[PDB]
Formats: C-alpha cells, structure tokens, sequence
C-alpha cells in the first residue's frame, strides 16, 4: 500500500480515536506529499474536520475563559481577572499558531492545487474562516488585519461560488452561513449578514423548487441564525 | 456565537 | 494570594477550559508545594479529576481502536491491523506515561501525607486504579506485575476503608466499585466481583436504613455493574 | 467494560 493510502487511512484512525492534533499531522503529510494533483473530496474533507476540531477546542476554552473574565473583573475582583488573563493568553498562542500552520498550508500547497470551482471555494472559505478565527480574540490593529484578510478571502470565495456552484451546494451554502456570521460577528453588521443568509437561502430553496442531508444541515443551521439574529 | 460550518 | 492558591484557581479554569494536561501540572504544583500538610478535600478531589480525564482520553482512544484492529484482524485484513497496532503502541506510551507521574506522585507525596483514613484510602485506590489501567493493555508478564501491584494496593486500601470508614462513605463506596471491577475485568473472577460489589453495596443500604448525591451515584453504579454481570 | 470512578 502506497504511502499517502496509510496516512489517510491513520488519519480516518486518529479521527475515530479522536487525537485532531495527530489526524491534522497525517493529513498535513498527505497534503505535502502529492504536488501536481490534489487532495480528494475525502482528503480535503479530512483535513479540516481536523483542523477543524484542532482549533475548536481552544475556540471553545477560549469562550469559557473569556467568560469567566468579564464575570470577574465586573465583580471588581482583580486578583483573579489576572489570571484569568494569563490563562487566556496561553490559549491565545494556541490559536494563533493552529491558524498560522493552516493558513501556510492554504497558500503553499492547498490553493495552488484546487483544479475546479468545488476546492476553489472550499480552500478560499478555509483561509477566511482562520483569518475570523483570529478576528475572535484579537483587538487592536491586529483585529483589523484579520478582518480585512477574511473579507478578502471571503469575497473571493464568494465571486467563483456564485459563477461556479450550484445554490444548493454545500460549499457554496457553507461560505454564506460563515460570510454572514462574520458580518454579524466581526463587522458588528447584522443587515449585511441577515441579508446574505436570507438571500443564500432563498436561493437554495428556490432552485430546490424548481429543478443532500449534506446541504440540508448547512441550510437548518442560516435558518436558526437567521431567527436568532431577529432578535 | 452563531452557527457556522 | 499564596502561589498555592493561585496553582488551585488556575487549575479550577483549566478544568472550566477542559485542558487536563494543565490542570493537572497545576495541581501536581501545589501536590509538590506543601511538604508538611496534606492536600485539601478540594485539592485532592481536582488532582485525581484532573489525572481521571487525562487518562480517561487515551483510554477511550485505547477502545476504539483497539475493538477496530479486532475486527479487522478478524476479516483477516492485515495491511490494516499493522497501522491499527502501530497507532495502539503510540495510545499505550501515553497511558504508560501518565500512569507513570501519578503512581511516582502517589508514593513519593500523596500517599506520605495521608494523616487520616478518609486521604488513606483515597490516594491507596489511586495507586491501585493506575496499575489497573496499566493491566487493561499489558499483556505478558508486565499485565501479572500490574494485576500484582493493583491488588496490593486495593488490598491495603481495603483494610483501612473497612475499619475506618463508613459503609455509606463515597471513598469506601468507589474502592468497592473499582475493586469489584478489577475482579469481574482483569482477573476475570466474576464471582469475586460479585460478592464484593453485592456486599459493599448491601452494607450500604444496611447502614442507610439504620442509623449523600456523592454515595447515591456510586451505589447506582454498584448496582447497574451487578445487574449487568448478571449475564 | 464496566462502571468505575
Ligand atoms: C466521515 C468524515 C468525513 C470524511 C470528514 O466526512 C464528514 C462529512 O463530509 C462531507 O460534508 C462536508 C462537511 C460537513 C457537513 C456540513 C456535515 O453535514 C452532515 C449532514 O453531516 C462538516 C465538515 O466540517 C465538512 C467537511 C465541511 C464543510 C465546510 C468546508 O469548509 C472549508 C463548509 C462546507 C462543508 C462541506 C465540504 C460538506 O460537504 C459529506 O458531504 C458529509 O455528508 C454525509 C454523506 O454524511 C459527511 O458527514
Ligand atoms: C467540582 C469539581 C470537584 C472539586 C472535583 O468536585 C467534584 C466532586 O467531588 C466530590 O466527589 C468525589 C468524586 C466524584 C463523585 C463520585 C461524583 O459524584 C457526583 C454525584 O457528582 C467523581 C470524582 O472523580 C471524585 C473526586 C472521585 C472519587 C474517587 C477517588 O478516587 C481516588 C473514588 C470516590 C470518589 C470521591 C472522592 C467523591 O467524594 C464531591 O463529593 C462531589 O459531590 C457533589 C457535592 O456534587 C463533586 O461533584
């Protein structure tokens, strides 16, 4: 068996094991190893459900801590907001490097190789979705940067999945859910975002009408935030 | 938060 | 604040942000930084809830992939049984690891503070709970020194919980549980574990009758443990 | 495997 098979086939055992960090590494081996052609629909998808799950666990304590901040430092007490801070900071690195790691990947290897507008978009919606990532903690100049690097990657994300790709497809429909929670969430923008997440789904609904439990999801999850966000 | 995919 | 009482918030956020490997560096600090006194009901509690997690994880990872290299080996596919042991190695080098600091912890502190039987018992099932662990995966003589060594410990444990503490005592409660475990899943003797996990759980009920949510859920495993051996 | 704490 090829070498690239026992990688992949490692990775799909570290998912079920459920060590992401060691199922990124295997994927990231596969992802380097071949060079003309690019990772299969099950490659692509293997890596960021990795990466995926690599940088949801520090997103998800990230949360936690943070919330415990707010909590302590409007309790006055500081003793505490201090660490909490420290901790927080330490949390921070993480996800800093976890998205530097992916993004570097997204332009070297990743990007280069998408032969098609279904990886294009996928790989384009990834380096937005790291860029928000990094968006979610940082504050000042650094905050603004993100920003500015997921619109770009978004909005062009955007220009070849509404040439490209069909309204009901799950890429396509996942860039609308994510681009408008970046409005709502980073932009502060809750018209743009309801906007795009109303008009995505529309669009799918209406093309369904007309002329995949895959889709289906993404689309239960723009119609949730859209009744969420309407209030 | 919001959900996203 | 003392140091210790920032090593035991921080660990109570780690806990909260769910990184193991942390919360238990935290509380292996404030383990090593009293010499005279004994670790807290609260301090104890988060250091072995803390080892408890981390080991948990490699143990779940264990399972899985050790009942997928069964059913792989078993469909006669060894291409694949290869990648499954070698990944099994990594997961056990891991356990072997974390079982290795707590048990050295164990004999080196925990256990010498021990000025009551209520932290006897508790840091003596510690002990004998890690070389359990061991035993689940090792297999030649090493699983007879684990089994050896897990039964001493509970043993000891034993003598101390029987005498000194109460029927209806969570510490007590959980050494008959683990005990009886021990019995029914390593040494295979469903009859030992029987009577053990029947008899702890009966004394219990006795007490409660004549003369804790903590005890409840122990006993409630005590039985649904009996109930399942059951067949 | 069975029930522990
Ligand atoms: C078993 C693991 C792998 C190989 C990762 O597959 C998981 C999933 O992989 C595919 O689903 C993708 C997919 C996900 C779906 C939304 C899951 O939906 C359902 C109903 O299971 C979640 C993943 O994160 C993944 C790979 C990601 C994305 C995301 C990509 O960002 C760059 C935005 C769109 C979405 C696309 C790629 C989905 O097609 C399939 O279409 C899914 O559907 C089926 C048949 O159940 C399968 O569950
Ligand atoms: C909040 C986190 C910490 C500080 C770890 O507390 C968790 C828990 O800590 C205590 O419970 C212990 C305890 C556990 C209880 C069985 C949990 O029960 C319930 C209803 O929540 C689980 C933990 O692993 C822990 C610390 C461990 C043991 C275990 C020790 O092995 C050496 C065997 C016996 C058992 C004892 C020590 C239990 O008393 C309390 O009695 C629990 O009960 C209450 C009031 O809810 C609390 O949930």
């Amino acid at each position: 068996p090829t070498a690239r098979e026992e990688n992949v086939y490692m990775a799909k055992l570290a998912e079920q094991a459920e060590r992401y960090e060691e199922m990124v590494e295997f994927m990231e081996k596969v992802s380097n190893s071949l060079g003309s052609e690019e990772l299969t629909v099950e490659e692509r998808n293997l890596l960021s459900v990795a990466y995926k799950n690599v940088i949801g666990a520090r997103r998800a304590s990230w949360r936690i801590i943070s919330s415990i901040e707010q909590k302590e430092e409007s309790r006055g007490n500081e003793e505490h907001v201090n660490s909490i801070r420290e901790y927080r900071s330490k949390i921070e690195n993480e996800l800093s490097k976890i998205c530097d790691g992916i993004l570097k990947l997204l332009d070297a290897k990743l990007i280069p190789s998408a032969a098609s507008g279904d990886s294009k978009v996928f790989y384009l919606k990834m380096k937005g979705d790291y860029h928000r990532y990094l968006a979610e903690f940082k504050t000042g100049a650094e905050r603004k940067e993100a920003a500015e690097s997921t619109l770009t990657a978004y909005k062009a994300a955007q220009d070849i999945a509404t040439t490209e790709l069909a309204p009901t497809h799950p890429i396509r429909l996942g860039l609308a859910l994510n681009f408008s929670v970046f409005y709502y969430e980073i932009l502060n923008s809750p018209d743009r975002a309801c906007n795009l997440a109303k008009q995505a789904f529309d669009e799918a609904i209406a093309e369904l009408d007309t002329l995949y439990k895959d889709s289906t999801l993404i689309m239960q999850l723009l119609r949730d935030n859209l009744t969420l966000w309407t209030s | 938060q919001s959900y996203t995919v």
